[PDB]
RNA sequence: GGUUGCUCGACUGUGAGCGGACCUACCCACUGUGGAAACACCACAGGAACUUCCAACCUUCGGGUGGCGAGGUAGGGCAGAAGAGUGACC
């Protein structure tokens, strides 16, 4: 089918500031369905936020956002919005858009979800990652990777060889440096023989800072 | 007042092909307005049951809801390894809506010892005055592991950070990446850097190590 | 003058277990289902039960038919009638 939901407007925002998440619908018209925002703080659970009911425009809010958020829909644009004002640290979350299914088909379930936009409420300023290479050992398989260090905010993305090398890759979840920044490292294992002849480049993208790094990972120089 | 959805257990380890039961207990009557969702890491939730018993379109028959008054149970007759996810019960009987706090499910496999590596800090990094030592523990299970950094046979404390991958649903295993970090100065005071792994699959604590400057 | 029939009729009534079902229009409501539909909007079905009733219709006068939101407004139906005529009778 074509039923799709695409959020945007999420990002890094200073405490107290404003943002206006959007949600494009694709394979259906939103005038006939209920539309809901659900959010998820990192590693926490789902949390319902707001919704607007078809045919009436009636709006309902989670109590934790009541009077700071406002949900609304533009029929012409087949789009649903969420103005968030007076944001605080704890609004930090992926904000998902959801279609409430057609009653005859899926009750009051939410049968299609967006990929979620990430909203990151802090005041500390953005910074891109220095990407350093994890050279494999000089000694039938050994492992090589990239160390993506001291960036902010989430997320980065690591691919290898422009996404051609997908097998065997582990890109570990960022952990929070006491420095306040994010570090993580990606690795991949390869059979030893390819070392001399196989170029190994990881591609590190950090959209918040507009930083793309490509780092070639070659063996021990000596 | 708000309807509370109080879902247990918080977490569930189970063998492939076991039966698993998750239960959610609505603090008020929510009729049959309860839906069950599967969410895998990094993905949006997917609908499974919606009228507390109605299997959504395309969800496999091994899932089923069942209501008993204010008690809702999602039931997997026999786990598949893909069924690794966090499951949330939702009530849409009243406004505001409400979700369960979620239940995390783990695959269970035979033991796999970790493949172990140790990485000494790049040259570009040591010019910038920082020095990270990385130790990898690849493709193992169960996630229970102990890593210990010894520098010059001195156990370190508080300067290492680790992170773990989720369960590779095909593999059913874990990877870990412990990272000792030191200023360039502290790194240049020692020769031997070593990573001491203790795992159930290893009959003896594996140490990978390197000396500073060996080419 | 009485007795009453006859016709106009101010007005009031439409009475709830030991006993209230007249009609129509609008409004205001309640419950369910359905409308791509948790509230709002619309459509449609329906006002606990046993009773009681025929203001309504049909009747072989045996009986049958159809009918309930004790809501608001209002135009009428049906019941008395204060009063006005007006006859027969004493």
């Amino acid at each position: 089918s074509e039923v799709q939901l695409v959020e945007s407007g999420g990002g890094l925002v200073q405490p107290g500031g404003s943002l206006r998440l959007s949600c494009a619908a694709s394979g259906f018209y939103i005038s006939y369905s209920s539309i809901h925002w659900v959010r998820q703080a990192p590693g926490k659970g789902l949390e319902w936020v707001a919704s607007i009911s078809p045919y009436s425009g009636s709006t309902y809010y989670a109590d934790s956002v009541k009077g700071r958020f406002t949900i609304s829909a533009d029929t012409s644009k087949n789009t649903a919005y969420l103005q968030m004002n007076s944001l605080r640290a704890e609004d930090t979350a992926v904000y998902y858009c959801a279609r409430q299914g057609y009653r005859r088909r899926s009750g009051r379930g939410f049968d299609y979800w967006g990929q979620g936009t990430l909203v990151t409420v802090s005041s500390a300023s953005t910074k891109g990652p220095s990407v350093f290479p994890l050279a494999p050992s000089s000694k039938g398989t050994a492992a090589l990777g990239c160390l993506v260090k001291d960036y902010f905010p989430e997320p980065v993305t690591v691919s290898w060889n422009s996404g051609a090398l997908t097998s065997g890759v582990h890109t570990f979840p960022a952990v929070l440096q006491s420095s306040g920044l994010y570090s993580l490292s990606s690795v991949v294992t390869v059979p030893s023989s390819s070392l001399g002849t196989q170029t190994y480049i990881c591609n590190v993208n950090h959209k918040p800072s507009n930083t793309k790094v490509d780092k070639k990972v070659e063996p021990k120089s000596c | 007042s708000d309807i509370q959805m109080t879902q247990s257990p918080s977490s569930l380890s189970a063998s492939v092909g076991d039966r698993v039961t998750i239960t959610c207990r609505a603090s008020q009557s929510v009729s049959s307005a309860v839906a069950w969702y599967q969410q895998k890491p990094g993905k949006a939730p997917k609908l499974l049951i919606y009228s507390a018993s109605s299997l959504y379109s395309g969800v496999p028959s091994r899932f089923s809801g069942s209501r008993s008054g204010t008690d809702f149970t999602l039931t997997i007759s026999s786990l598949q390894p893909e069924d690794f996810a966090t499951y949330y019960c939702q009530q849409s009987y009243s406004f505001p809506s409400t979700f369960g706090q979620g239940t995390k499910v783990e695959i269970k496999r035979t033991v796999a010892a970790p493949s172990v590596f140790i990485f000494p800090p790049s040259d570009e990094q040591l010019k910038s005055g920082t020095a990270s030592v990385v130790c990898l523990l690849n493709n193992f299970y169960p996630r229970e592991a102990k890593v210990q950094w010894k520098v010059d046979n001195a156990l370190q404390s508080g300067n290492s950070q680790e992170s773990v991958t989720e369960q590779d649903s095909k593999d059913s295993t874990y990877s870990l990446s412990s990272t000792l970090t030191l200023s360039k100065a502290d790194y240049e005071k020692h020769k031997v850097y070593a990573c001491e792994v203790t795992h159930q699959g290893l009959s003896s604590p594996v140490t990978k190590s390197f000396n500073r400057g060996e080419c």
